[PDB]
């Protein structure tokens, strides 16, 4: 399961690669770049840029992405509720990153679902597959979880294959 | 960014993906940055091209609709929202928007009506829904009135709608009806708490006083309406002080003082006179609260002088006697007036104390120095600008005679609080404040009595404890809840001032003391219980409550720090151990044992200096300020074993209870040992029965006497033991007198 | 009464020679000294606070002795661990600690060091929530720890910084004491979720499913896979200024580094020694992992030092950094035990009887230690040295007028004949 997961996610990163690299080319904000590096499933360069842009704590936090530590998951979500109940202002991309640490980035109450309009469906699916709750789910039911949140274009065949894969039963 | 940053990125992805389809699929992400660079004729064409290839994306379609909204092209913007909505039905906010825009542009077509109906069922009775209902009608006077009335039938607690009724009355210049409804509505407990409503109440009344209709009609009911103005002023003052800024609050005081001066001249012995009495107290109390607000921001020299000044104000208020309740026409009116009286004595009371704890008999000095008429001018000076005429200002003309200068008694304070729980509609703000004010006192508040005053006939413990469905909510759950809310609140404020007294803040001045999560829960369970929920929102409210139940009962994934559980356990034991009835004793002891049984596994891991698994978004914030230490573990294990024994005794396992009680030589174990030895004696003491048994029966009564004496002997010697008594010292002595006369 | 002392120690020896395992002797010696440490400490002349500390020190010495000799001597050799390359770093760390006794000893010593570390009382009146003052003033555009790092620290209110100081200092003391669970509890409960999360990176990755040989201790994967990264990430964070000195101190300790001067200046022999053994340890593990290709090149973000000190050298340096403390006669024994050069020092202080007589505890301690040693390891201390030591201590039992309990000490020579 781990092997298969790693190959799938390396491949998705192969596909979304240029899209995101373009987006990083045009960003004017460092924390957003850090997020985009997480979009390429590159935890280390996110951590590094964080470090460099003087965002050190975040940097540490980032290092958890891809270990599925449920403690960290519920803590990140907690921080998010506390902000989303008062929290006079939190940077738009730090909240996104915390939402990634929460393990349920659309399935949620600070939801990245609106990124539906800014990214390839495959890009977001990468987010579910990499963070998302890898251990608790089978590859199939995980992918299915994601698909349940987003309609794919009828005509797109790589979409179709994911649907047939997730459809299992 | 600039124009160059975004138009240079054109060549960035143009050199990465050059085919027309991928060039157009980047249009949304191209348009994403032109919306940020203030380019709307350009951003429009970028998104519109992505829509040419990705015609089924609800996000892109909405984004163009939101962009056509900035362009004010209603026909185009609406259509865009429609497409995003028909693609994805979960976009409720867009169903409102469509309904919102259709009614603003043109109502002639029924399509605007249709979308408004859907918007209503997606947001049951929201504030915007009526707004749209009025907009659709706008496109005649009698017609508007019927809408408001039909709307008020099912939504009598809506602030905005009732305001509109007064405005419609005022538009037809039938002000008598405006005040009439205004008066009958001052009985509504919800509206009385609405800042904007009370503001409307103050105006519609004044307008009627000056109105030609008020004089012509008669001078008999003139007094009646005049009472409501003062009441409105009091409520409006309470609210303005909390939300509004320093300037606005002070300004409201001048209108209040003008009204008081204009009213005192009439006097008499009726509701108006009685109202003036109670409202007079409120004035100083709020004025004192107002004073303390200014000093908080100000320097230390002004603080002491202002707090000195405020202490006098609260004192004046507290002194004011309980208003003559019998003297009012109706049951509703008199109960209201008394409710406010309790609120005055309670709020001013705790303030008087918290300010007097600063120094020794600090209160005496305040009176001896500022009770002088010189203080009256120093009060008018600090509060108001001296330019205003000091003759018609009530503050400058009041006869400050024989200030009691007697600090309040706790027992009196408790009954003031309990009677004023319904003063501010039981807002968790109100209770969390009181709970904190009692956090510094040696006597604890009757929370269980507060909740009984709020949710009547809500069982102490629900039979169906197995599930967390919120039909099984119990006064214990609430009691357990408020305890955490206050235990949490105290720690949060303690942390705040440490970075920078917390007790000294008056109730209006301080901000939210609980987390919006906690407040949302209390407001939900309150609306649910009191039957003022919404058929549509019933399921949502119900689930909102359900979410937290499993934590109040320490079930799966409870966000409870071990210290808070222990606090719950002991706080319920001692709360229950002092109760008289068995039903209540059993329940509170049961829950206490329950929470204990959940902590001890944690304490054992903590006993060996290990780490506790921290929570995920807990309901009650964790703190290392009160993290349990090994120094206190053995005590809790002991204090818990008592709670176990107590429940064993109440259930019938006397043999094991005594065996446990006797193992630990604690003052509390004596009162339990004594109380259960006395019962075994009293029942068998006088019926015809074996003489040998009678001697054994007397022998128990002899043990009772001894244990009560050990309590008093150890009690009189040391003060720390007096505080450990599970019941009052005088109660222990009371039993002993009867025990020995037996 | 207190001039009972010798009895207690003597008493323990009685019980041992009479139930005819010897590690209990020392355990009791420890407890005995500790009990005495309490006596002189409670209510006392301020001439007693000194000899009270010399008893607490005494006690710690017996403890250290127990720990190390138990591990070294109760060594009955278990089964070797057979790893595969597919195995997680967690297992390799475990293997390392199993196979390398030299290094595990360092662990044992650090454990002892932590055991005896002082921690402040839990801060009271802690605030409801984090950076509340800054939020309330307005001006936190982001509520994340890194915000005032992204742009001037002028963002954070003074009181908030003051509280962050209270927190990070408390967390640091807890970390040096081994109280990792308490540190996580404090982080959680004090609304420092992100710092908590940082503290979670301490664990190497294990998966009970893959790393079979620990499918007992664990039911769920845990720990973090890209640890060399984590470690550089933390270390770099540690070097970034505009953080509270205790926070930086924490990250230093976590990265296997040496905390900043502002914090380190207050560390004593024990604290400092601890810090540097931690460094040895960290470096040695990461090297063990590199020699087995269980580190991935991507993670070598930054240079950390690769050369581990020897315990010998750490001791020498820490010594020269704390000469007064270093030279204290029981702490010399502490080091002597740590390096195993212990009979070495026995024979030594023996020849110092031929400014050891000036301090009372010493002659006793060395004697009872020598006894214990030859009991546990027959042959340990030279026959002569035992003779000389007991001879001199006995003559003090005489000077104290406790002839009563001299036979017990006699039970180690035919020289006893002469009494």
């Amino acid at each position: 399961k781990k092997e298969r997961h790693c190959r799938l996610t390396s491949w998705i990163v192969s596909q979304i690669g240029p899209e995101i690299e373009e987006k990083i080319r045009n960003s004017s904000n460092e924390i957003e770049q850090i997020f985009l590096y997480l979009l390429l499933n590159d935890v280390v360069r996110a951590s590094k840029l964080a470090i460099e842009s003087k965002n050190g704590h975040l940097s540490v936090l980032i290092s958890y992405l891809g270990s599925n530590d449920p403690r960290i998951r519920d803590l990140a979500e907690l921080q998010l509720q506390k902000w989303s109940t008062g929290g006079c202002s939190i940077d738009k991309n730090i909240s996104k990153i915390y939402k990634l640490l929460s393990g349920s980035p659309f399935e949620g109450l600070f939801s990245l679902k609106e990124l539906e309009s800014e990214f390839s469906w495959l890009c977001l699916l990468n987010l579910t597959l990499c963070y998302g709750q890898i251990d608790e789910y089978s590859l199939e039911s995980l992918v299915q979880s994601h698909l349940d949140k987003f309609s794919l274009p009828y005509d797109d065949p790589i979409g179709v294959i994911f649907q047939l894969y997730a459809a299992n039963e | 960014r600039s124009k160059a940053d975004v138009e240079r990125y054109i060549a960035s992805v143009q050199g990465s993906t050059p085919s027309p389809r991928q060039k157009s699929m980047k249009g949304f992400y191209f348009a994403k940055l032109y919306y940020e660079a203030k380019e709307y004729d350009l951003a429009k064409k970028y998104i519109c091209t992505y829509i040419n290839v990705q015609e089924r994306d609800p996000k892109a379609h909405r984004f163009l609709g939101l962009l056509y909204e900035l362009e004010e092209n209603t026909d185009k913007a609406v259509e865009c929202y429609r497409r995003s909505v028909e693609l994805n039905p979960t976009q409720k906010d867009l169903v409102l928007k469509i309904a919102e825009l259709l009614c603003k542009n043109d109502v002639t077509d029924g399509r605007a009506k249709y979308w408004l109906e859907r918007a209503a069922k997606l947001f049951p009775g929201s504030p915007a829904i009526y707004k749209l209902k009025e907009q659709l009608l706008d496109c005649g006077w009698n017609k508007l009135f019927d809408l408001i009335q039909s709307e008020l039938y099912v939504r009598p607690d809506d602030v905005h709608v009732n305001i509109r009724l007064v405005e419609v009355y005022r538009s037809t210049k039938r002000l008598k009806d405006a005040v009439a409804h205004c008066h009958e509505a001052e009985r509504n407990i919800a509206l009385r708490s609405s800042l904007e409503w009370n503001s409307c109440v103050v105006q519609t009344l004044k307008e009627y006083l000056e109105s030609l209709q008020c004089l012509e009609s008669d001078k008999s009911d003139w007094r009646a309406t005049n009472t409501d103005l003062l009441l409105a002023y009091a409520n409006l003052m309470l609210l303005t002080l909390s939300t509004r800024d320093v300037q606005e609050s002070r300004e409201l005081l001048q209108s209040f003082d003008s009204a008081l001066q204009s009213v005192k001249s009439l006097g008499g012995n009726d509701e108006l006179s009685a109202t003036f009495l109670e409202m007079k107290g409120h004035f100083y109390m709020h004025a004192g609260s107002l004073l303390l607000k200014m000093g908080q921001h100000s320097s230390n020299v002004q603080w002491r002088a202002l707090s000195e000044l405020a202490a006098l104000c609260y004192l004046i208020a507290f002194q004011v006697p309980r208003p003559k309740i019998k003297l009012i026409k109706g049951e509703a009116g008199q109960n209201l007036l008394e409710m406010m009286a309790c609120d005055r004595l309670s709020q001013s009371g705790h303030m008087l104390l918290n300010l007097s704890r600063g120094k020794q008999d600090f209160l005496k000095e305040i009176v001896e120095t500022f009770a002088n008429k010189s203080g009256q001018s120093a009060l008018y000076d600090a509060l108001f600008s001296s330019q205003s005429p000091k003759d018609t200002s009530f503050l400058g003309s009041d006869d400050i005679g024989n200030i009691d200068v007697r600090e309040p008694e706790l027992e009196d304070l408790t009954r003031y609080d309990v009677g004023a729980i319904r003063a501010h509609n039981g807002s968790l703000q109100h209770l969390t404040w009181l709970g904190l004010q009692w956090n510094s006192l040696p006597a604890l508040p009757g929370i269980r009595k507060w909740l009984k005053q709020l949710f009547h006939h809500l069982p102490h413990e629900t039979s169906r404890l197995e599930t967390n469905a919120p039909e099984s909510i119990c006064i214990l759950d609430l009691e357990v809840f408020l305890l955490g809310v206050v235990y949490t609140s105290h720690l949060q404020l303690k942390e705040k001032c440490n970075s920078h007294q917390p007790l000294c803040l008056p109730l209006p001045v301080c901000k939210q003391l609980c987390t919006e999560r906690q407040k949302s829960w209390w407001d939900a369970v309150c609306t649910l219980i009191h039957r003022k929920a919404v058929p549509g929102n019933v399921a949502k409210l119900r689930l909102l409550v359900q979410h937290e139940i499993n934590t109040l009962r320490a079930q799966e994934k409870h966000g409870l720090q071990p210290a808070l559980l222990v606090h719950w356990a002991e706080c319920l034991q001692k709360t229950g151990s002092g109760l008289n009835s068995f039903y209540d004793q059993r329940e509170y002891m049961g829950r206490s044992v329950h929470y204990w049984k959940k902590v001890l596994p944690l304490l054992k891991i903590i006993k060996k200096k290990n780490s506790i698994p921290e929570p995920i978004d807990p309901l009650f914030k964790h703190f290392h300020s009160v993290d349990i230490q090994a120094s206190e573990i053995v005590e809790y294990e002991e204090d818990a074993h008592i709670t176990f024994a107590i429940l064993d005794a109440v259930n019938g396992n006397i043999e094991d209870a005594v065996t446990a009680f006797e193992s630990i030589k604690s003052v509390v174990s004596y009162w339990n040992l004594a109380l259960i030895f006395h019962r075994k004696a009293e029942d068998i003491e006088n019926d015809a029965l074996s003489p040998e048994e009678q001697e054994e029966c007397k022998n128990y009564l002899r043990k009772t006497r001894d244990y009560l004496i050990k309590i008093i002997d150890d009690s009189d010697s040391n003060l720390s033991v007096v505080k450990k008594l599970p019941v009052p010292l005088e109660s222990v002595k009371e039993m002993l007198n009867s025990v020995m006369q037996e | 009464y207190q001039t009972e002392r010798f009895t207690k120690f003597s008493d323990t020896l009685k019980e041992f020679k009479i139930e005819q395992d010897p590690f209990n002797i020392i355990r009791e010696f420890r407890s005995a000294a500790g009990q005495l440490a309490l006596d002189l400490a409670n209510s006392g002349d301020e001439s007693n606070v000194i000899s009270s500390k010399d008893w607490e020190l005494e006690a710690r010495f017996w403890h250290l002795v127990e720990l190390l000799l138990v591990f070294r001597n109760a060594d009955l050799d278990l089964d070797e661990m057979e790893l595969h390359p597919y195995n997680s770093r967690g297992l390799f760390e475990k293997k390392l600690m199993q196979d390398n006794k030299q290094l595990y000893q360092i662990w044992i010593v650090m454990v002892w060091l932590k055991e005896n570390t002082y921690v402040m009382e839990r801060p009271k009146n802690v605030p409801t929530s984090k950076w509340l003052n800054s939020i309330t003033s307005g001006g936190l555009k982001s509520c994340d720890l890194d915000f005032p790092l992204r742009e001037n620290t002028n963002v954070l209110d003074v009181k908030d910084k003051e509280e962050d100081h209270i927190f990070f200092k408390y967390i640091y003391e807890l970390i040096l004491a081994g109280a990792i669970d308490e540190a996580l509890e404090e982080a959680k409960l004090s609304d420092n979720i992100s710092i908590c999360m940082i503290l979670c990176g301490i664990q190497e990755y294990l998966n009970p499913v893959i790393d079979t040989q620990i499918a007992n201790e664990f039911n769920t994967q845990q720990g973090i896979k890209k640890h060399s990264l984590w470690r550089r990430t933390v270390y770099s964070l540690s070097q970034q200024a505009g953080l509270d000195p205790y926070e930086r101190a924490i990250y230093s300790y976590l990265s296997g580094a040496i905390p900043n001067q502002e914090v380190l200046q207050y560390s004593d022999w024990e604290s400092d020694l601890h810090i540097h053994l931690n460094q040895i340890l960290q470096t040695e593990i990461e090297n063990y992992l590199l020699e087995n290709n269980q580190v991935g090149t991507d993670e070598l973000i930054l240079p950390l030092p690769s050369h581990a000190l020897t315990v010998q050298e750490v001791l020498n340096r820490v010594a020269s950094r704390h000469p007064s403390e270093s030279e204290h006669p029981i702490r010399v024994l502490m080091a002597s035990v740590i390096l195993d050069s212990l009979p070495s020092v026995i024979h030594s202080s023996v020849e110092m009887l031929l400014d050891i007589i000036d301090k009372p505890y010493l002659l006793r301690i060395v004697t009872h230690l020598a006894i214990c040693l030859d009991i546990i390891n027959p042959g340990s201390v030279e026959e002569v040295d035992k003779s000389k030591l007991i001879t001199t201590y006995i003559s003090l039992l005489k000077l104290q007028g406790l002839y009563e309990n001299i036979p017990i000490y006699a039970t180690f020579l035919n020289e006893s004949d002469c009494l």
